[PDB]
């Protein structure tokens, strides 16, 4: 079920949607550096191995 | 608006030497000594997998060149056996094999990348799952924003792989500079010894899923395979030799992580280098599978089996974004599981029977259609040799290890309901079709994506 480029691009450029994409594609990139902060916290908080 | 051709000969060997080298050589050589009994038969088994891979992969230059459509194993299957046989494969690829293959490599990326900070105990399990997901997400983004970036990343990690094995091998010959054993003959062990090697070489079949993006396929695809697969075989048997220059046979039979032992033996002040190289090897293999699998499900959408949203390309960025997001999201589900490994050990056979059915299909296609153009032709003796050896190593090894087939065939037959609902159907439930269209245009407006214009 294909739908036309020249149909979609009547709606796809509208202010609410381009704002929505900037919001989500920022929230994702913030979520990812959130994964990184979470992991680095766990790695620092975890007790390191016994010495041989 | 179509997937723009961007893969060179150079990046075309990076995708294959990229996906092959992986974790296999650094953590599965113990898995051949445990069956072979001896470093003598081990060096043979590691060479025997090489030639068997080369004949297989050159038999894949036939399917590669004769059918440009680049669903790889799935397109070649659809072209011969038709819609339902190909769909059960694509369902298995979608649901189990391709997400779990990415995820366990993401986990293996974590446990080795973190090992320099955890030198003698398990890494914190939650940290390992977070770092696994950070890898799959970062490589999904690096695949969305440029195919030329993604393949430059494949190049970078193909270099990282060959640096790692060069460092192993030169220490091997330095160790030799300072100056075979009793062996089994039982075929019931030899098939298991050899089958344990086919995991390491596995992945030569990957380049075929991206042929439609490769810039001059009738040269570049055949030439990439024969450039790569000999250099894979050489660094593999020389790496497998290098381990026996340093490690006692009894040590390797025990070893949790063979490359870490070799690194700790020689480089003790800075041995953490080798864990980092095996980690970065795995990172590049996640990329290999993301890149390659998103093209499979794109093809599976445009060849009319899968839901339509997965066909839709981003028209400014020229990447099949919903298929990259779909494979990312399917991968991250596996982080929310514990030790599914027994069914994965079953489905490891399913890929080999797909290679068998496809390459059987190559002769079947040769006899039913000698009219076709064939930009290269293969001596029929090589498929005749390869198909029997493949079906032997499937059949005998399966009889020795039918590990979880009760759940295995539970999953395989679960594709047939979805075929009757999604591919066979006469589309009677019009209330659902309004939802299908609505959610489709939602995804198209959200992701900003447009179908393949044939
Ligand atoms: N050889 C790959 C594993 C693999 C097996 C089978 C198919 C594809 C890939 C690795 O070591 O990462």
């Amino acid at each position: 079920t294909g739908l036309s480029k020249e149909e979609l691009l009547k709606v796809a450029g509208s202010p609410g949607w381009v704002r929505t994409r900037w919001a989500l594609l920022l929230l994702f990139w913030l979520g990812w550096l959130g994964m990184l902060a979470g992991a680095v916290v766990i790695i620092v908080r975890a007790p390191r191995c016994r010495e041989l | 608006v179509t997937l723009q051709r961007n893969i060179t000969l150079l990046n075309g060997v990076a995708i294959i030497v990229g996906t092959i080298i992986g974790s296999g050589i650094f953590v599965t050589p113990t898995g051949v000594l445990k069956e072979a009994g001896s470093p003598g038969l081990a060096l043979v088994v590691w060479a025997a997998c090489g030639v068997f891979s080369i004949v297989g992969a050159l038999c894949y230059a036939e399917l590669g060149t004769t059918i440009s459509k680049s669903g790889g194993d799935y397109a070649y299957m659809l072209e011969v056996y038709g819609s339902l046989p190909a769909f059960l494969k694509l369902w298995i690829e979608l649901l189990i094999i391709r997400p779990s293959s990415q995820y366990i490599v993401a986990l293996v990326f974590a446990t080795y990348l973190l090992k320099p900070l955890f030198p003698t105990c398990p890494v914190p399990e939650e940290a390992a799952k977070l770092v696994a997901c950070l890898c799959v997400l970062l490589l999904t983004a690096v695949n969305c924003y440029s195919v030329k970036a993604a393949t430059r990343v494949q190049d970078a990690f193909a270099a990282a792989k060959l640096l790692a094995l060069a460092l192993i091998i030169l220490l091997g010959f330095v160790q030799i500079g300072k100056g075979f054993e009793g062996t089994k003959l039982d075929v019931g062990n030899i098939v298991l010894a050899l089958y344990s090697g086919l995991f390491a070489y596995g992945g030569w079949n990957y380049l075929n899923f991206v042929t439609e993006e490769m810039i001059n396929p009738y040269r570049n695809l055949p030439l990439a395979i024969i450039i790569s697969l000999p250099i894979v075989t050489l660094v593999y048997v020389l790496t497998n030799l290098a381990y026996f220059t340093t490690l006692s046979t009894e040590q390797m039979l025990s070893s949790e992580a063979v490359a870490v032992d070799f690194g700790n033996y020689h480089l003790g002040v800075m041995s953490w280098i080798i864990p980092v190289f095996v980690g970065l090897s795995c990172f590049g293999s996640v990329n290999g599978s993301l890149f390659t699998s998103s093209r499979l499900f794109f093809v599976g959408s445009r060849e009319g089996h899968l839901p339509s949203i997965l066909s839709m390309i981003h028209p400014q960025l020229l990447t099949p974004v919903p298929s990259l997001v779909f494979t990312c999201v399917m991968t991250l589900l596996y982080a929310f599981s514990k030790d599914i490994f027994s069914v994965i050990n079953f489905f490891s056979f399913f890929n080999w029977l797909c290679v068998a059915l496809a390459i059987i299909g190559m002769i079947w296609l040769r006899h039913r259609k000698p009219e076709l153009e064939r930009p290269i032709k293969v001596n029929l003796a090589l498929p005749v040799f390869f198909i029997l050896a493949c079906l032997f190593l499937i059949a005998v090894s399966f009889w020795k290890t039918p590990v979880e087939c009760g759940i295995g065939f539970t999953i395989i037959l679960s594709g047939l309901p979805v075929y009757f609902f999604g591919v066979w159907w006469k589309n009677k439930p019009k209330w659902l079709l309004q939802g299908i269209f609505s959610t489709t245009v939602l995804c198209q407006k959200l992701m900003q994506v447009v179908p393949q214009e044939t």
